[PDB]
C-alpha cells in the first residue's frame, strides 16, 4: 500500500 | 509453457494492452464459426516470465530497460478472459486445476463494485488463494475517487480473501507498474507441485486441421488438437492410447472398444517444439492418424492413454450432488431478487464439466442428494471430488452444483 | 453438390394417443395407404435421390411394411435408409447422430415423416445457395413457411406462428409462437439498426420443411440446451442470422393432432396437393386403385355400392366392400374389406380396415380401426374416436371426447368390449434469513453457507459493522418457531445443541478479532437488553461456547467494565455469572 502513495506521488505527478 | 494463471474480466477494461504486456502478441488463429465463447477454452502467450537483475520483464531483446542477459529456459503461459461481466461459471470450470488467478478491478464501472466478488465466489471448494489487488482507474476522475476507492477495495479483503497481493493503480494503455506487476508475478506468485514420472493422461480440447487445398498427397497430414497436461510429461513417438476415442455405435458387447492408437509429431511452444510436453500451458498436440475422425472437429472430450490402461469407459452413472441456493452474487434492489435456482428436474439439460470436459448433462432420477444419469454420449472417468454441474439460467450459462460420483 | 435428406419420424412432445400403439405415430393411413409413403412421395416429388428415414417403434412393424414396396429395391431413384431402435428418443439424438454418424454434407432437408405438401422445393434451396456464396456463411439457413389469413383450419392455435422480419433482405427477427399470448410486444433495442423499416407478419404457418446444412450440427452438437426446432431458433435469434421466404401458393402441414387429420384428409380430395391425389396409386396395390368421378368420390373396385346411397362431396370406398343402403356420406374416407352394413349414415368417417358395421347405425365425425363389429344406433359428435377391435353395441353413445381403446387404463373400457357400462441492510437481514434454514434439515456441508452468505455480504459492499451485526442476530434467532415458547432449559437447549454442532466452526472461521468481540457481544447485549423478555435463554448457551470453540471467559469478563442502562442489570444476572464461577471452578 506503500505502492500506492508510490504511486500518488510520482506516477500522477508525471504521467497519467 | 509455465503457469496457468486465471483471470475475471468484467465489463471495459481495455484487454488486449493488458493482457499483451502479460503474454506479448496474439498468436495466429482461425477456423471462423468458432464454439461460443461461453464454453470451455484456454489462453496462451508469446513471451516469456523471466528478469534481468531487474524488476522489469520486457520482451526478448536484451537492453530495451538495460541489460541482463535474459535466460531462454522457459515461456509463460495465461488463461483468456474478455472483458465482459458474462466470464463467470466457464472460469469457474477453469478455476480448479489451473495455477493462480488475476483479478481485475476497474474504476469505470460502479466504485461500490458489485461484479468482482460477484466473480470470485469459489474461495472455499477449489482452490481460490493467489490473486492481486488491481485498480484500473488513473484516467478519468482523479485523486478523489481514488482515495475512497482504496477504502472500497480494502472493504473487500476481511474475510473474502482479497487481499493475495495490494494495489496497483494503473490503465495498461500506458503499461505502468508492469515492471512491479511482473515483480509480482515472479516474486509473491509461487508454483505449485507437480508429478514428473506419472504415466501421461490427456482430454482433448481444442481441435485443428492442417490440410487446406493447394498441396500435394505425399504430405504428411494428421490430427492437431488443443490441450493441457494433468499428469505425466509427454514425449514423442509412443503407444499413444484414445480408448472409445469415436461414440462406439452399435456396440453389442464389453470387448468391440478399438484398440486405437497413433503417434505424434508437432507440440508447439511458440518458436519450437519441446518434444516432451511442457505443461503448464497450452499444449499443440498433433497426431498421426490421418482419418475423417480426429482431424475433423468432430473430436472433442477423448482420453490419451496407453496399452492396457486402468478405466473402463460405459454408461452406468450415479452421482451425489448438491445444490447453490441462489444465483451465485447476483443481486440487484431494481427487481432481480427473484432469479430462482430450482432444483433438479427429471430429463433436463445440463453441463457436466467432469474435470474439463463439456458435454451436456442429462438427467434420470431424482433424490435429494444422490442422483442416476445417463449420459450423451460415452464419457472418461476422471475425478470424483468434483462434477461441476451447470444449468441455464439466463441467455448464457452459469455453474449451479458440486457433485460426487457413487 | 448431391441433394440428400433426413427423415426423422416423430417429436415426442406426444398428442397421438392412443392410436400411437399397435400401429405407429406415422403408418397413418390418410386414404389407406401409409402417410410414410405420403411424405416419402413429397421427397421423392421434388429431387432428392437418398434420405434417411429413423425408426424407434417396433421394427418388426415397420420392417415389414417396408419389405413390401417397389423402393425396396432401387430401381427407381430411391433406397431409403432405415435402422432399428437403440436409445433412439426424438430429433435430438437424432440430429446428434447425424453429425456421430456423420452421413451430412451440405443442405439436406429437414422434415419430420408428417408433412406431406407440394412445395418443388429447389428455389429457395437455391437462393438460400447463392446467399451462402455471397456473404461469407453468416445466414445460417432459409425457412419456407405459407402465406396465409390469421383464420385457416390449419392455423389452430397449436403451432400458431408470428414472425418480425424485413422484407427488402428477409432474415428474421423474432420467432416468437402464441400458444396462449395475447398481448404482443417486441424488444425495441433491433430497431435502430434497421432504420429504414422492419414490417411484421403474421400470414404465416409453418410447413416443418426448412433445409440445414451442417453448420447447425455444430450450433446443434456444441448448445446441448437447444433439443426441439423452436427454442433452437429462438436461441439463434438472440445471440448468425436465419433467413426467410414466403412461398405463394403450394402447401403442407404437419399433421401433428387430429385436428389436422381432419383438414389434411379433407384438403387431399379437396385436392389443392396434385399431383398428390390417391387415384394415383403410389403402391403397387391393385387393392388401391381407385376411380375417379365428377364431384370429387372415388369408388373403389369390386364396390358393390349399396341401392340409393347418395354421395355428395369427397368420398372413398376400398376393395371388398359391401355398402349399404341409404348413405347420406359427405367428406370422409372409407376403408378395404368393410362389411358396413344396411342404412348406415356417415359423415365424415374415417374408417380403417376389417370393420363390418351392423345395419342402423348413425356414426358421425369419428375415426375407427381394425377389426370394429360396431353395432346399432352408436351415435357420436365431434371430436369421437374409437380405436382397434374395441366393440360396441345397442347405443352405447359418446359424447363430445372420447379417449377409448382397448386397452384398459388409457380408454373408457376394461380387458372385454364396450357392450356394457440505510435501505441496504433492511434488504440485506431478508436473504440472510432465508438462505440458513435450507442447510438445517438437509444433512449437509457448512461451509457453503459461509460463502453463500460472505457472496450476499458484497452485493452493495455493505460494511462489517452491520453484516456481523444482521449474521449473529438472525442465527441468534434461529428459537422462536422451530423450538417452542418461553425461554427453557433442558429440551431448549438439547434441540439447539444439533444447532451448536452442525455450523459449530462457521462463525469461528467467521471471526477473528478482538474489538469485534467486544462489539458483537456490545451488539448481541443491547439486544437482549432491549428484549429481556426473551433475555432468560443465557442458562443453557453459555455451555456451549466455551467447550463448542465460540467464546471464552475473560472476553466479557474484559467487557465487564464498560458503561452501557439495563446492561446493569444484565451484568447482574444470577446464572450468567454463575457460568462465569463454574467456569472458573471447572477448567479455569
Amino acid at each position: 500500500d506503500y505502492t500506492y502513495e508510490e504511486l500518488l506521488n510520482r506516477v500522477f505527478n508525471i504521467m497519467r | 509453457a509455465t503457469i496457468n494463471i486465471g483471470t475475471i474480466g468484467h465489463v471495459a477494461h481495455g484487454k488486449s494492452t493488458v493482457v499483451k504486456a502479460i503474454s506479448g502478441v496474439h498468436t495466429v488463429r482461425f477456423k471462423n464459426e468458432l464454439e461460443r465463447n461461453i464454453t470451455i477454452k484456454l489462453g496462451y502467450a508469446n513471451a516469456k516470465i523471466y528478469k534481468l537483475d531487474d524488476p522489469s520483464c520486457p520482451r526478448p531483446e536484451c537492453y530495451r530497460g538495460t541489460k541482463g542477459n535474459f535466460k531462454l529456459v522457459r515461456h509463460v503461459s495465461f488463461v483468456d478472459c474478455p472483458g465482459h461481466d458474462i466470464l463467470m461459471a466457464t472460469m469457474l470450470n477453469g478455476a480448479a486445476v489451473m495455477d493462480a488467478a488475476l483479478l481485475l478491478i476497474a474504476g469505470n464501472e460502479s466504485c461500490p463494485q458489485p461484479q468482482t466478488s460477484e466473480h470470485l465466489a469459489a474461495i472455499e471448494i477449489m482452490k481460490l488463494k493467489h490473486i492481486l489487488i488491481l485498480q484500473n482507474k488513473i484516467d478519468l476522475v482523479k485523486e478523489s475517487q481514488a482515495k475512497e476507492q482504496y477504502e472500497q477495495i480494502l472493504a473487500f479483503v476481511q474475510g473474502t480473501v482479497a487481499e493475495g497481493a495490494p494495489i496497483i493503480p494503473i490503465s495498461a494503455q500506458l503499461k505502468y507498474n508492469i515492471e512491479v506487476v511482473c515483480e509480482y508475478i515472479v516474486k509473491k506468485i509461487p508454483v505449485p507441485p507437480r508429478d514428473f514420472t506419472s504415466e501421461p493422461r490427456l482430454i482433448v480440447i481444442r481441435s485443428f486441421d492442417v490440410n487446406k487445398p493447394g498441396c500435394e498427397v505425399d504430405d504428411l497430414k494428421g490430427g492437431v488438437a488443443g490441450g493441457s497436461i494433468l499428469k505425466g510429461v509427454l514425449k514423442v513417438g509412443q503407444e499413444i492410447e484414445v480408448r472409445p476415442g469415436i461414440v462406439s455405435k452399435d456396440s453389442e458387447g464389453k470387448l468391440m472398444c478399438k484398440p486405437i492408437f497413433s503417434k505424434i509429431v508437432s507440440l508447439f511452444a511458440e518458436h519450437n517444439d519441446l518434444q516432451y510436453a511442457a505443461p503448464g500451458g497450452l499444449i499443440g498436440v498433433g497426431t498421426k492418424i490421418d482419418p475423417t475422425l480426429c482431424r475433423a472437429d468432430r473430436m472433442v472430450g477423448q482420453v490419451l492413454g496407453a496399452v492396457g490402461a486402468l478405466p473402463e469407459i460405459f454408461t452406468e452413472l450415479e452421482i451425489s450432488y448438491f445444490l447453490l441456493r441462489r444465483l451465485l452474487g447476483v443481486r440487484t434492489e431494481g427487481d432481480k431478487k427473484a432469479a430462482k435456482v430450482q432444483k433438479l428436474s427429471k430429463n433436463e439439460v445440463l453441463m457436466v464439466n467432469i474435470g474439463s470436459l463439456s458435454t451436456g448433462g442429462r438427467v434420470s432420477a431424482v433424490k435429494a442428494d444422490l442422483g442416476k444419469i445417463v449420459l450423451t454420449n460415452p464419457v472418461c472417468t476422471e475425478v470424483g471430488e468434483k462434477i461441476a454441474l451447470s444449468r441455464r439460467v439466463e441467455k448464457h450459462w452459469r455453474l449451479i452444483g458440486w457433485g460426487q460420483i457413487r | 453438390p448431391p441433394l440428400q435428406a433426413v427423415l426423422v419420424a416423430d417429436s415426442f412432445d406426444r398428442r397421438f394417443f392412443p392410436i400411437s400403439k399397435d400401429q405407429p405415430r406415422v403408418l397413418l393411413p390418410l386414404a389407406n395407404v401409409a402417410l410414410i409413403d405420403y411424405t416419402l412421395e413429397f421427397l421423392t416429388a421434388t429431387g432428392v435421390q437418398e434420405t434417411f428415414v429413423f425408426c424407434c417403434w417396433k421394427a418388426a412393424q415397420i420392417k415389414e411394411h417396408l419389405l413390401k414396396s417397389k423402393w425396396c429395391r432401387p430401381t427407381s431413384l430411391n433406397v431409403v435408409r432405415i435402422i432399428t431402435s437403440e436409445l433412439y428418443r426424438s430429433l435430438g439424438d437424432v440430429l446428434r447422430d447425424v453429425d456421430a454418424k456423420a452421413l451430412v454434407r451440405s443442405d439436406f432437408l429437414l422434415v419430420y415423416g408428417d408433412v406431406i405438401s407440394n412445395i418443388n422445393i429447389t428455389r429457395a434451396l437455391e437462393e438460400h445457395r447463392l446467399r451462402r456464396k455471397l456473404e461469407k456463411n453468416v445466414s445460417v439457413m432459409t425457412m419456407i413457411f405459407k402465406e396465409s389469413s390469421p383464420s385457416h383450419p390449419t392455423r389452430c392455435h397449436e403451432d400458431n406462428v408470428v414472425v418480425a422480419v424485413d422484407s427488402t433482405t428477409n432474415r428474421v427477427l423474432h420467432f416468437q409462437k402464441t400458444q396462449g399470448l395475447r398481448r404482443f410486444a417486441f424488444p425495441l433495442s433491433l430497431f435502430q439498426g434497421s432504420s429504414d423499416g422492419v414490417e411484421v407478419r403474421y400470414d404465416l404457418l409453418d410447413c416443418h420443411i426448412s433445409i440445414c446444412s451442417p453448420q447447425v450440427a455444430q450450433l446443434f452438437t456444441d448448445n446441448f440446451d437447444y433439443q426441439t426446432r423452436d427454442d433452437f431458433v429462438r436461441g439463434l435469434l438472440v445471440n448468425n442470422q436465419i433467413h426467410m421466404h414466403v412461398t405463394a401458393k403450394e402447401y403442407g402441414a404437419r399433421v401433428s393432432n387430429l385436428h389436422m387429420y381432419s383438414a389434411v384428409c379433407a384438403d387431399v380430395i379437396r385436392r389443392w396437393v396434385y399431383p398428390l391425389t390417391p387415384e394415383a396409386n403410389f403402391t403397387d396395390s391393385t387393392t388401391q386403385s381407385c376411380t375417379h368421378s365428377r364431384h370429387n368420390i372415388y369408388r373403389g373396385p369390386e364396390v358393390s355400392l349399396g341401392h340409393g346411397s347418395i354421395l355428395e362431396e369427397n368420398v372413398l370406398l376400398g376393395s371388398g366392400t359391401v355398402i349399404g343402403s341409404n348413405c347420406f356420406i359427405t367428406n370422409s374416407v372409407i376403408g378395404p374389406g368393410c362389411h358396413i352394413g344396411d342404412n348406415v349414415v356417415l359423415d365424415q368417417t374415417y374408417l380403417w380396415q376389417g370393420v363390418r358395421v351392423a345395419a342402423g347405425a348413425q356414426i358421425h365425425q369419428s375415426l375407427l380401426c381394425d377389426n370394429a363389429e360396431v353395432k346399432e344406433r352408436v351415435t357420436l359428435k365431434p371430436r369421437s374416436v374409437l380405436t382397434s377391435q374395441v366393440v360396441v353395441g345397442p347405443n352405447i353413445t359418446l359424447p363430445e371426447g372420447s379417449v377409448i381403446s382397448l386397452h384398459p387404463p388409457d380408454a373408457e373400457e376394461d380387458e372385454d368390449d364396450g357392450e356394457f357400462s440505510m435501505d441496504d441492510i433492511k434488504v440485506f437481514q431478508n436473504e440472510v434469513l432465508g438462505t440458513l434454514q435450507r442447510g438445517k434439515e438437509e444433512n449437509i456441508s457448512c461451509d457453503n453457507l459461509v460463502l453463500e452468505i460472505n457472496s450476499l455480504k458484497y452485493a452493495y459492499n455493505i460494511s462489517l459493522k452491520e453484516v456481523m451485526q444482521v449474521l449473529s442476530h438472525v442465527v441468534l434467532e434461529f428459537p422462536l418457531q422451530q423450538m417452542d415458547s418461553p425461554l427453557d432449559s433442558s429440551r431448549y437447549c438439547a434441540l439447539l445443541l444439533p444447532l451448536l454442532k452442525a455450523w459449530s466452526p462457521v462463525f469461528r472461521n467467521y471471526i477473528k478479532r478482538a474489538a469485534d468481540h467486544l462489539e458483537a457481544l456490545a451488539a448481541i447485549e443491547d439486544f437482549f437488553l432491549e428484549h429481556e423478555a426473551l433475555g432468560i435463554s443465557m442458562a443453557k448457551v453459555l455451555m456451549a461456547f466455551y467447550q463448542l470453540e465460540i467464546l471464552a471467559e475473560e472476553t466479557i469478563l474484559s467487557w465487564f467494565s464498560q458503561r452501557d442502562d439495563k446492561g446493569q442489570q444484565l451484568r447482574k444476572n444470577q446464572q450468567l455469572q454463575r457460568f462465569i464461577q463454574w467456569l472458573k471452578e471447572a477448567e479455569e
